[PDB]
């Protein structure tokens, strides 16, 4: 996203006392450009439908009141901060929700990354090093 | 450096706005603190907490004390601003050493058609510990704090040194330099 | 792509991170040298280029104007006068018409601070110093006036050889009473406010909040038995041996005990327990106690002689105390 | 200059564990009082006046 | 056990102070409303 206009951190990861470097590049950035074009759009479509519906309806009795209790300088302040650099024919609001839940619901499937391997070592090291073989089950 | 950033986030609550205010980033020196009855070694032991309140010109009540942010540098303070140093490469920017102190931005009481009353007082407090002997209070006047005019003029030539220092530092590093850096050196040299 | 973006990409090449602290450093930086009226030393006012605070190129109107200040200079400058109160009231009202806020310093009959001065704030402090001292000497003179018999309000056992020491306390007795009020007067007005006595005042007027630095123990507001103390060297130079005012509760003779909590050797002892300590104390009620070595001690009520204006008292507290939690 | 007292002195035995109705004593230094000097405050060379 | 001499701590015991004659009149005990300091 930063290449579409970074930090000195965010390129270094720590797991189990070991350091990684995700830099270790432009070929990788074009390898990943389609996800950036979907992760941006699924948010910018998302935040607008939140912003163009709550002042549009705020449907009242306890539904909007519990919403406003959640929007007490938390969502409405985030609304008034975004609608300051924004605005407030027929806008296809209800039609875009189906188009958004189908698209943004799809990216949760892709970025889920389900576990298959569950390691139960027995008579072995509780930490298996890099390059070594690990006893693996997917069954109870 | 970061003590001014964090405070402006606090001044972004516009305070109230009903009573209009302003903010002035201040770098106290160490020798100004030393003469203020401040042990220097005690601070060194990365922000630091400071209480402030504003005091009326002639009659009135002082503002209730409010906590601000402070970061003390036992080095050249103006130099850290001017010539930031890459953690990896110190030699990138050579600079003249100087002294320094804590960074605190201070509130300024404004009006509708904001005009400060000179001789009105803003106050700090410095706590080295619970007891009052570890507490000092320093005073300032809106005359003392607010200079009539600023200078962005002298800072202009500084930047061209950077374009020269980068172009100079990369030329030394040569082959070892990352390609993106050597690239920028080409354009930045063309701007020289 | 300006040259700046390449600089902004110059770091991001050698950095590996944006580091917003550096981003303003690559921009313009306004450095204005100033001087500190108190220490005569220097402190540097800085306003960044993108800084929202004063001096920054991005700032909210209205901004700070010299309208009040600039006039006040030439008001008595054109009059060649040192002070605005020596300025004629015609010109004094002249700036009042433009500037309605100047009523307070000019039109107030008894300003708690000397208006349009610098050290006026210091004069506010030093007079309180004097105000506290006379509240002692007159009260000290009170209980001691006709030659009394103090006996002792404390409990200690004496050896046959220790009696010879106490004989020296007689002769040595009056000289100390001078030296206390000597130093008590001689203390710097700032540092004086850290002493056990100034805390009793800031406690007493607060009783009519939490005095700052939390020097007061939480139970000091419970009973009039909770006290505060300082110690003073009996021999040689008479000095204040205690940074931290010591809190002791008393209960005719009654025993004593410390309260709940680097090291001060003076703190392992009870007041008046040993030689070479003059033990001075007060109360939330501000009934003073003066404890000499050997346990012989008498009360003093200094609240009677203490005289202060409530508008001063409430103004002093808000500086030296804090609204209680 | 001897301070007044009702009693001269007594001789009492006290066991360590059985101490009841506790009390405290007074401390004098270990050097002769000839080394314990009279109190002195130096008046500063000048007055703020 | 332990042995020492003993003197009862009593509020009837006292150490008699004696002041100088000019002791009560001093620039210390007597302060004006506003001093030069």
């Amino acid at each position: 996203i930063r290449d579409l206009n970074e930090l000195p951190d965010l390129n270094v990861l720590y797991y189990n006392g070991a350091r990684l470097s995700l830099v270790a590049l432009a070929s990788v950035n074009t390898e990943l450009r389609s996800l950036v074009l979907n992760m941006v759009y699924s948010i910018t479509e998302g935040t607008t439908l939140i912003l163009t519906l709550i002042p549009r309806l705020l449907a009242l009795g306890y539904v909007n009141a519990l919403l406003q209790m959640q929007s007490v300088t938390r969502e409405a302040a985030q609304l008034i901060h975004p609608e300051a650099p924004m605005l407030m024919r027929r806008l296809p609001l209800y039609e875009a929700l189906v188009a958004w839940l189908a698209h943004a619901g799809q990216l949760g499937d892709i970025l889920a990354l389900a576990p298959a391997v569950r390691v139960c070592t027995f008579d072995g090291a509780a930490v298996v090093q890099s390059g070594d073989m690990a006893p693996v089950i997917r069954y109870p | 450096m970061n003590a001014h950033f964090a405070n402006e986030v606090q001044y972004d609550l516009t305070r109230d706005p009903s009573s209009p205010a302003s903010l002035i980033h201040v770098i106290i020196s160490s020798e100004c603190l030393a003469a203020a009855g401040v042990p220097l070694s005690a601070l060194v032991r990365a922000n630091f907490r400071v209480e402030t309140q504003t005091r009326a010109h002639a009659t009135g009540d002082c503002t209730p004390w409010r906590s601000a942010f402070a970061a003390y540098v036992p080095a050249d303070a103006v130099g850290a601003i001017l010539a930031p140093v890459i953690p990896a490469h110190p030699d990138l920017l050579p600079r003249v050493p100087s002294a320094g102190g804590l960074f605190v931005s201070l509130p300024v009481a404004c009006d509708a058609q904001g005009v400060y009353d000179p001789y009105t007082v803003a106050a700090l407090r410095l706590a080295w510990g619970p007891w009052a002997t570890c507490a000092r209070v320093l005073l300032f006047s809106y005359d003392e704090l607010v200079p009539p005019n600023t200078r962005y003029a002298a800072d202009g030539a500084r930047l061209m040194r950077l374009c020269r220092h980068f172009c100079r530092y990369v030329a030394r590093l040569g082959a070892a330099a990352p390609a993106a850096a050597t690239e920028a050196a080409a354009h930045l040299s063309l701007g020289m | 792509r300006s040259l700046v973006e390449w600089l902004d990409r110059g770091w991001e090449a050698l950095a590996g991170g944006d580091r917003p602290d550096w981003l303003w450093s690559r921009r313009s930086i306004s450095v204005v040298l100033r001087h500190h009226y108190g220490t005569k030393q220097r402190f540097v006012v800085v306003s960044y280029e993108n800084s929202v605070a004063w001096g920054g190129r991005r700032a909210r109107p209205p901004r700070l104007s010299s309208e009040l200040a600039t006039a006040l200079t030439e008001a008595c400058a054109a009059e060649r006068v040192v002070r605005p109160h020596q300025l004629s009231p015609a010109a004094q009202t002249a700036l009042l018409r433009r500037f309605p806020a100047l009523e307070g310093p000019l039109r107030h009959p008894r300003p708690v601070l000397q208006p349009f001065d610098i050290a006026a704030e210091v004069a506010f402090v030093a007079r309180i110093q004097i105000a506290c001292l006379r509240a002692l000497g007159h009260s000290i003179r009170a209980a001691l006036q006709g030659g009394p018999r103090i006996f002792q309000r404390l409990r200690y056992d004496f050896g046959p050889h220790q009696s010879e020491w106490l004989g020296e306390v007689t002769r040595r007795f009056p000289v100390l009473l001078e030296n206390l009020m000597r130093a008590l007067e001689g203390t710097a007005p700032d540092a004086f406010f850290h002493t056990a006595y100034a805390l009793a005042v800031l406690a007493h007027l607060g009783g009519q909040l939490v005095p700052l630095s939390d020097d007061i123990p939480a139970r000091f507001a419970d009973s009039d038995a909770h006290y505060a103390f300082d110690y003073y060297s009996t021999s040689g130079d008479t000095l204040r041996l205690t940074n931290r005012p010591i809190a002791v509760v008393i209960d005719e003779q009654s025993k004593c005990r410390f309260m709940e909590g680097p090291h001060r050797v003076c703190e392992q002892y009870l007041p008046g327990e040993s030689y070479a300590y003059l033990c001075l104390g007060f109360n939330r009620r501000l009934c003073g106690l003066v404890v000499f070595p050997g346990g012989f001690a008498f009360t003093i009520n200094t609240a009677a002689y203490l005289s202060l204006a409530d508008p001063v008292a409430r103004a002093v507290g808000l500086r030296f105390c804090r609204g209680a939690a | 200059m001897d301070p007044y007292y009702p009693f001269d002195a007594l001789d009492v035995w006290e066991h360590r564990r059985f101490i009841v109705a506790d009390s405290r004593s007074f401390i004098t230094p270990e050097f002769p009082r000839d080394f314990w000097m009279l109190p002195v405050f130096n008046i500063p060379r000048e007055t703020a006046a």
